Parts: C-alpha cells; structure tokens; sequence
C-alpha cells in the first residue's frame, strides 16, 4: 500500500545550468550501473534539402576516430571498461549516451566530450561511409513501417523540413564533402541548446564536477546570428498512394492533428491511445477483448494487427493510426475505425474512460523502468518543457481527466478534420479520400 | 470571414442544430421568395393584371 | 509459429539443439508442423498433475511484502533428465544469400566457476557489439574474419548454461561462396588462443566486459524478478551480486586456456542451414 | 497580439518582421557579404572617375 | 461489421450503387442512363395523376382532357409535364443509343 | 522512398494555407464555414 505515498516517494531530477548554457540534470539513485547520455536540438527539421542527411551522416562519423584517440582506439578503451554506446537521431532531437558502471564514469564523460566536439573527417571515412549508408538505404527500403511513417510525414508537412526524413534522399548524401558537415557540426552542436543528464549511482555535485572540468570550455559561441529557430509548421492534410502489387500485406496509416507539447490536450489524446494503442495477432484470450476494435477485428479477421498512437514534434503533432492488413478487408478495418473514433467523440461513457486512466497510468510506469528509458524521457522532457515534472503532478493531470473534456478534445480534434492517408502495398481496396472524409462524422 | 468562422462554429457542428437552422431558413426563404415573386409579378406589368382594375372597380 | 520462425536464427537455435543432444535438452519450444491439431486434453491434464506439483514452484514479490504474499501462498497452493551429448551435424539447404552455420561443442553445467570460465572465455572471444554501428577493437575472431573476408559477416560467440550440461560455441552469418574461408579463420583463431595466447590486459578487459554485462542484465526489475527466482530456484536460494561478481572476476586463465582445449579437442557439432554449395562439412573443418 | 501584417501591392512590407531575418543560412550571409563587395567595388570606381580635377563633365552612368 | 454488408437489400444496393467499381474518365454522356430513370419515374407519376383524372370514352375522351386541362388544379402542368417529358425521353434516349454506338459499347 | 517527396501544388491551394509559414489551424473554420455554407444554401433551395 501507500502508493500515493509510493509517487510521493520517487525520487527527483536535479536540474541545473552550467555557465555555457549547459543544462545539466541528473538523477541520483542505488544503482551502480549508471546510464549518462547528451541529447541536441538538432534535427532534420534544420536541414534544407542540400543539407538533408547531414546529422545522420555525422553520427555514423562521431565515433569512426578523433583528433585525441583516431580509429579504434576509442573502440578499444570502451569495450576495454565493458560500457555499451549507444545514439540515435531524429527529426527534432539527437541522443549519444553510455551505459556504464559507477567506477568507469569519468573515462565516460571524457570520452563522450571527445566524441561529441572533437570529430576530425578524413575522406576515407566519408567515402566507405557513404558506401555502406547507401547500402542502409537499400536494405530499409524493405521495412516497411519506417517507409510508411517517411510516406505520411512527406505527405504531410510538405514544404517544411518536418516532411524530410532523418537519413534525407540518397543523391544529396552520395554528393556531398567535409565542409557541409562541418558547418553542420559549427552552426549545430552549440554549448546553450545541449542538455547534459545522467542517472544512476553517482552524485549530483560529482557530475557537477565532471562537467566543470569538461563540458566547461566548450564552444558556447555561434556564427554571425545565422541561428535556427522553430518555424510553424504547415500540416497540409492530404493523401499519398504506393500502389505496389507483389507483397503479401499491406500498410495503411492515418492521421490527424497534434496537440504539441504544452496543453493537456496532450494529456487527453494520450488517454486516447491509451482507449485503443495497439493490438498484435500473437496474443490470447482474443473473442473477450476489453477495446471494442480489437473485440471486431479478432472476431472478423480484419487485420494482422493495428497501432493507434502518438507522435509530438515542436508546437505540432501527428495523431492516429497504423494497422497491417491484407488487401481484401482494408474497408471493413477503415469502416469499424472511424465508428470507434465517433464512439469515443460522441458517447465518451464512464467505464471506457475509466480503463483509459488506468491503462494511461500503468503505460506511464511500465514506460519508467531502467535507467536508460528514465533518463532518456529526462532528456527530451527538458528539450520539451525545461522541466522535469514529477509523478506525483503527472497523477493530478490524470486525474483532472473526466469523460466531458475527453468528449470536448475528441470534437476539436477529430469532429470533420482533414486527415492525412498514406497508403503503402496492395492497396486496390483502399477506400477513396472523399469517401474516408465522408466518413469522418455520422450524422445519425 | 471571421464572422463566417463563428456562423460555422454555431450552425454547421451538429446535426440538430444543423436541422433547425436549414428548416427555419427555408421558411424565411420561402416568405422572402414569396414576396419577391409577388413584387416583381405585379411590379413588371403595372396595367394589365387583375389587381389595380379589382381595387378601381 | 510462423511469427517466431520468420528469423532465419530460430531455426539455428532449434536445429542446433536438435544437433547436440539425443534427448530432452534437443526438444522444440514450438509445435511442428504435422503435431498440429493432433493434441489431447489428457496429455494437459496428466502434465498439470505430476508437473505443477508443491515442490517445483518459485514464487517471487518485487513490490510486495514478505507475509501477506506468504500468507496467501499459504491459503492457495495446497496441490501435490541428463541430456546425453548427440554429436554430428544438421544440414538445411534454405538458398536465403544467408549462411548460417553453428559450431558448438559441450561446456559445463550451470552455476559454477568453470561455468564463469566459459563467460569469461565468450567474452574474450568476442560478444555483442559494445558500439552500435562500431566496429568490434576487441574481438580477435572479427580480426581475423575481417582480415580473412571483405564481406559483411557476423561472427559471435555462444554461451547455453543449463543444469545437466551446457553447450558452448561460436555462430556464422555469411555469405554463399565466402563461408569456409570464415569459419577456418575462427576455427584457427580459437586454436591459436587455445595453444596459449592468452593477453591479461584482455583477461581483465573481458572481466570489465563479463561484470558489466551481469550487471546490465538486471536494470529492468522483471529482469531482477527472473534472476532472482531463477537463482533461488535453481541453487536453493539467492546470493547477492557481491560475491557472486567476486567468483566472477576471481576465476584463472588456465581455466580459459583448458576450456578452449576442451572445446577444440572435444568432438563438435553443427547446425548449417541456407545455400550450402561452399560449406565445409567436417572433414575439412 | 496582432494579425501578423498581410503584405500586398501597396502593403510594403517593413524590414522589422521579415521574418526571413530569423532563420538566416550563413550562405545568404555570404549573399549579403558579395551584395557589400558589389556595393563597395561601385562606389570605389565611382570615387575613382568622380573626384578627378583633371576631369571637366559628366560622369556618364552606363546603367542609366 | 456493417448494416450495409450483411443485410440483404443493402447487399444488392451496395454492389450496384455505392461501391460498384466504374471508371474515372467520364464526361456528360454517361449521365443519360440515369437520366432515363429519372424521365421514367417522373413520366409513371405524370400518368398516375391522369389517369387518377382521365376516362378512356370516344364521346368524353376530348371533354375530360378538356376538364383536366381546364378545371382540375394543375392538369394542365401536368398534361405539358407527361408530354414534354415524353419528349425529352426519346431526346435521352436517342442520345444514349448514339452514344453506344459512337464510344463502341456496343460489343456487350 | 528516400528519394520521394510530394511536387507543389501552389497552383491550386486558395490563398490561406498558400504561405509556408502559416498554421492550418485558423485555415480550417473560414474554409469550412464557405463550404458547408454553399451546401446548406443547396439545401435549403432544393428543399423549397
Ligand atoms: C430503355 C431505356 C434505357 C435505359 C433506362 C437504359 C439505362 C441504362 C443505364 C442506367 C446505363 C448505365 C449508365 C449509363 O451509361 O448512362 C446504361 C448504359 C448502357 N446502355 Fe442503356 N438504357 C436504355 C436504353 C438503351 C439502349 C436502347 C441501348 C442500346 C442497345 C443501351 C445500351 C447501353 C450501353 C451500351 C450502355 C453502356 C454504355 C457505356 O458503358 O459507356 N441502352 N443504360
Ligand atoms: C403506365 C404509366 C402511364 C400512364 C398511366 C399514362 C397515362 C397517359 C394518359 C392517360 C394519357 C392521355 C392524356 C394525355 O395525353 O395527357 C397519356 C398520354 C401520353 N403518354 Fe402516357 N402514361 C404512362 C406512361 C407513359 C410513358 C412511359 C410515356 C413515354 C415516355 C408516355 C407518353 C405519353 C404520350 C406521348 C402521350 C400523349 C401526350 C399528348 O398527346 O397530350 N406515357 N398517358
């Protein structure tokens, strides 16, 4: 028991600012292993079509050598201290951190410093890398979610640079030099926009230190004012086709507007997707499930499987659905789709809200395990709102959630809105966009 | 236009409201029409019809 | 079934057990195809009764007390082998442009230092890569191979505890005409390192590597709730991880040096599986 | 707090809220670097055949 | 899953008239077909309110037709309705049969 | 699909979503109320 006193008792993010603009963070837990990580503004939402692939390129060429230790020596010393490494690059936001031991810490930061500011670019290592990252593109236009989400975002924010994908098109990347990237890694990588945060075993003021001694005299001085800023982006609201007839499925996804980051809207729409969120077809006890698409869609056959689901980007959004279906019940999926979504704007009742609390509630902390999911959410919470707000807050904003403003923000955002259709496979049956439209509110 | 956007935000969400609004409109255009016809049906002739030789007579 | 064998690597796994043993360790953890709609309820039922018996039941609490879960333990739960070693090869031409081949020879039993060796020995060998899109300074297989062939390929090591016995070895993803080359390269590699090549700085590097993995493997705490009660259920009961890292990284190099004599000199064998056209079978190897 | 200033055919638009002198590329600061290099060379050839005492007329634009 | 799906009248008014697969390339010509339904129906009703006004009798025929015409309300928009769109029927219709043999749909 | 991106249809947007800076949000009400205006006047002359 005392579970209210349980979200009283997790523990809290200290938050500070090193003198270059650096915001540091760090939770200070009974871990020894321990997880220090650096997240950047910087995405391809920056990048111009010229400059499209620059800062997946550059993490692929952040840890092939440095001006300090070249080649493998870095490599060599990490594997030697057992740590794993580990980075990821979106559209908005770009992530390099270490999970370690408490006795490998400082070796860690230091070598984390040398990977981010030091990157010397020979051209070797441009040419095999761009070999292999057009064999990457090559072997992932196979997957076929990913083309799926580079489909509807193009579809979607077209014009901006949201609609471009991470890695960017090949003929921009296989033709580039050292300078683009270096007035990537000059303009960028910038001391004020980067967030240092940490969690594990290891003090507050002993990171404090780490970081005085490193991260204190970094660049933390830009270029003549050419600075990014976050342009409004313009969520056009249409639809793109792949029609494609020699696979066994097919991908369909939908999607309407974004609550952002600031309004508990954000909080509403996630007691949403906690409603419906996903379904795979290697589960159990499939004719009694508890969402009423599922219930349809096992009882029916419909699809393979589908996810309803957020995404959050800077002032904007994508929100809605993705399900795997073979061709011949892409209707019927669509169809029960759009009943449920009016079910839950026009009938938002008691005991469905109710689950969608507590499924919200147990996606929250089953999503807070680990020190890397923890502290990754600390990174990009402090990229979104330059705080880390508890549990306990996170808990009043659920429960200031009742069926009323659940109906009010399901009529503002789903009520007759312009979707965004991306269709990818065997999509013949795909129903047209009208008709979808059409479909989009029951007048009955 | 922006008195558009709140002709939209108060007549166009629902279908009841939608209803009443399209009903009470074609009454009123229905008597506007009516009106109209009889004003351009006695305005365009003004010395054949039945009217002004029934009031003279 | 079809969802767990779209990976080419479960059919490694499974022939590869298949492949070591005459007995109840080569058993599937998936149906085969023609046992389908074959089954009978009193197979469950007789399975439910001298299976899920008193004595074989762990039950662990991260998140609750001691007694309340002993109470209610208390009020509901009043209800009541030796894998030999096969030996030989299984062959599957799948045609895939994947070369799958896994070598494998017996190691040890679970819980033990020698066991410890055998982690210690994989880790010098060469693990999963510390660097995702790295480049692996450590593994002298991946030097070897990446001497050998300039082909993308994947050499990892194998490490199967269990409590009978235990199975220990090392896995090939490569290519059609460009296999033999790979796996005489490692099997020369293991040799050499066999014969008495052992480097300290690397002993104390795959301590650093075999302490850090262990401890990773229990930062989920439904990954703690499994080796907790795996731990307790397989040794008795649990020991925390001080001295058990203490007999970890307190083991010797001659136990490497004699358990690679003992994986070379032991007699192997193997899973291959996809187009084979160029695959050593056991007389070249 | 406004309606953001609509340009048009008359509406000239003033060089506070642009807002392309937000998001500036540093290739369009190099842009206006040539603009001042043209600029500079200009008026440099202009001071050149203007202050001449020697010379008696006109300065004989070719532009015009 | 669907009203429209599973009940039988909506079965057949589901496959020929909301999801009947048709081709994307058509100008007016193909609104003649539907064009004659419209006159069908609308010249059926016409002769419906005839014949609730009509005798069929050689000494009253011209007299009834008269008194539609004359006394009944609107028999004679109705009279000029059934005419006229018996008219506009055979313009439809021949249209229609030009139109089968000009774009050849005539192989059916 | 990395080399795929929509072409512009700047010839045909009415002027409000035309600018790439300006949000959909405000877009919406203006558009729907012209639309579901000429639909409702439709109505209300068929009906009568
Ligand atoms: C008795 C009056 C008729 C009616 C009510 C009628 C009804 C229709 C309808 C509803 C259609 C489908 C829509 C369209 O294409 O306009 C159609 C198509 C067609 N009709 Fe008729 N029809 C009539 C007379 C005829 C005649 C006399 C012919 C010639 C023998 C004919 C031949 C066709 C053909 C060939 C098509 C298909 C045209 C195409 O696919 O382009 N119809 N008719
Ligand atoms: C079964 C339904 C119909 C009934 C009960 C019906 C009844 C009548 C009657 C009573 C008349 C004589 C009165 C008059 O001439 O206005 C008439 C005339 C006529 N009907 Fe029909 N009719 C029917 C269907 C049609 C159809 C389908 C057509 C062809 C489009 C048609 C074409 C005509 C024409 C051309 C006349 C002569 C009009 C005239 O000379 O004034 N009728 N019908």
């Amino acid at each position: 028991a005392t579970y209210a006193q349980a979200l009283q008792s997790v523990p809290e993010t200290q938050v500070s600012q090193l003198d270059n603009g650096l915001r540091v963070a760090s939770e200070q837990s009974s871990q020894p292993t321990c997880t220090v990580g650096v997240w950047i503004d910087a995405g391809s939402r920056y990048e111009t079509e010229k400059n499209n692939g620059a800062g997946y390129f550059v993490e692929h060429l952040a840890f092939k050598g440095t001006k300090n230790r070249p080649g493998n020596a870095l490599e060599k010393e990490v594997e030697s201290m057992g740590a794993h490494l580990n980075a990821y690059s979106t559209r908005e936001h770009t992530a390099y951190y270490i999970k370690a031991l408490s006795k490998d810490l400082p070796k860690a930061v230091e070598l984390l410093a040398d990977i981010v500011q030091n990157c010397s670019l020979e051209d070797s290592q441009i040419e095999k890398e761009r070999d292999v990252i057009l064999q990457e593109l090559q072997e992932n236009d196979t997957s076929m979610r990913d083309v799926v989400f580079n489909y509807l975002h193009a579809t979607a924010f077209q014009g901006t640079p949201l609609a471009q994908s991470v890695e960017g098109p090949s003929e921009n990347v296989r033709k580039l030099s050292r300078a683009d990237l270096t007035e990537y890694l000059s303009r960028h990588y910038k001391a004020p926009r980067m967030v240092l945060a940490a969690a594990g075993g290891l003090e507050h003021r002993q990171l404090l230190d780490l970081a005085q001694k490193h991260f204190s005299g970094l660049s933390g001085t830009y270029d003549e004012d050419a600075v990014p800023t976050l342009t409004p982006c313009r969520f056009t609201g249409s639809e793109i086709r792949h029609r494609e007839d020699g696979l066994p499925l097919a991908h369909v996804a939908i999607a309407v507007e974004g609550p952002g980051w600031a309004n508990p809207d954000n909080v509403a729409l996630q007691v949403a997707n906690a409603i419906i969120g996903h379904y795979d077809c290697t589960y159990g006890g499939g004719m009694h499930l508890s969402s009423p698409l599922a219930s349809v869609a096992v009882t029916n056959k419909l699809c393979q499987s589908f996810q309803t689901f957020n995404i959050c980007y800077a002032d904007t959004g994508l929100l809605g659905a993705h399900f795997v279906c073979d061709h011949m019940s892409i209707d019927d999926m669509m169809f029960v789709l759009q009943g449920q979504w009016m079910r839950l704007c026009t009938s938002a009742t008691e005991s469905e809200v109710v689950r969608g609390k507590n499924l919200l509630r147990n996606a929250l902390v089953s999503h807070l395990d680990g020190t890397t999911p923890v502290c990754e959410d600390i990174g990009r919470s402090l990229l979104t709102y330059g705080r880390r707000i508890p549990l306990a807050e996170w808990e009043s904003r659920i429960a200031e959630v009742d069926a009323r403003v659940v109906r009010e923000v399901c009529s503002k955002y789903f009520y007759d809105q312009c979707p965004a259709v991306a269709g990818f496979g065997p999509i013949e049956q795909l129903p047209d966009y009208n008709r979808i439209r059409s479909g989009m509110f029951w007048l009955r | 236009p922006t008195l558009t956007a709140r002709l939209y935000s108060l007549l166009f969400r629902r279908t009841s409201t939608f209803a009443l609004t399209i009903v009470v409109g074609a009454l009123f255009f229905e008597r506007a029409f009516d009106q109209g016809a009889d004003a351009i049906y006695e305005h365009i002739n003004e010395g054949k019809l039945w009217k002004h030789i029934k009031h003279k007579y | 079934k079809a969802v767990a064998f779209q990976n080419p690597q479960a059919h490694v796994i499974e022939n590869l057990h298949a492949a070591a043993y005459r007995n109840a360790l080569a058993n599937s953890l998936y149906c085969p195809d023609y046992r389908i709609g074959k089954v009978t309820p009193d197979e469950l039922h007789d399975y439910v009764q001298n299976h899920f018996t008193s004595a074989r039941m762990a039950l662990i609490g991260l998140g609750v007390s001691h007694p309340v879960l002993k109470q209610v333990a208390e009020q509901f739960l009043n209800i009541r082998a030796k894998a030999k070693y096969r030996g030989g090869e299984i062959r599957e031409q799948n045609g895939d442009s994947l070369v799958h081949a896994a070598l494998v020879a017996e190691s040890a039993a679970i819980g033990s230092a020698e066991a410890n060796a055998f982690s210690v020995l994989q880790h010098v060998l060469g693990a999963g890569p510390h660097v995702k899109r790295g480049s692996n300074a450590t593994s002298s297989l991946y030097q070897a191979v990446a001497k050998g062939v300039h082909q993308p390929f994947d050499v990892s090591a194998f490490n199967a505890s269990y409590s009978d016995s235990g199975l220990f070895g090392f896995y090939t993803i490569s290519q059609a005409a460009s296999a033999g080359d790979v796996i005489k390269a490692a099997y020369n590699q293991v040799k050499t390192i066999a014969q008495g090549n052992l480097s300290n700085p690397d002993v104390q590097a795959a301590k650093n590597k075999l302490k850090a993995g262990y401890l990773m493997s229990v930062e989920s705490s439904e990954g703690f709730l499994d080796e907790v009660g795996c731990q307790a259920l397989a040794a008795g009961s649990y020991t925390p991880p001080s001295t058990v890292l203490q007999q970890i990284d307190a083991v010797a190099d001659a136990d490497v040096i004699n358990a690679a004599k003992k994986f070379v000199s032991g007699r192997k064998s193997m899973a291959a599986s996809g187009n084979l056209g160029h695959t050593p079978f056991i007389d070249e190897l | 707090s406004f309606p953001k200033y609509e340009p048009s055919r008359l509406a000239s638009l003033p060089t506070t809220l642009d807002p392309a002198e937000y998001d500036i590329s540093s290739e369009t600061r190099k842009a206006q670097a040539e603009r001042l290099a043209i600029r500079s060379r200009l008026k440099r050839e202009y001071q050149l055949q203007y202050n001449d005492p020697s010379r008696r007329g006109v300065v004989e634009d070719p532009a015009l | 899953i669907n009203i429209r799906k599973t009940h039988p009248l909506m079965k057949i008014v589901n496959n020929a008239f909301i999801d009947l697969p048709a081709p994307s390339n058509i100008s007016s010509w193909w609104n003649f077909g539907s064009l004659l339904g419209i006159c069908l129906i609308l010249q059926i009703l016409t002769g419906l309110f005839l014949a609730m006004h009509y005798t069929p009798d050689t000494t009253t025929a011209f007299s009834s037709v008269t008194h539609i015409c004359r006394d009944v309300n609107y028999g004679w928009i109705i009279r000029y309705m059934h005419a006229n769109g018996a008219s506009m029927f055979f313009i439809c219709l021949f249209m229609h049969v030009g139109r089968g043999l000009y774009y050849g749909s005539y192989t059916f | 699909h990395t080399d795929i991106k929509v072409p512009d249809f700047s010839d045909y947007r009415r002027p409000e979503v035309l600018d790439s800076t300006k949000s959909s949000k405000e877009s919406s009400e203006a558009r729907k109320g012209f639309s579901y205006l000429i639909t409702a006047t439709t109505t209300v002359g068929v009906a009568y």
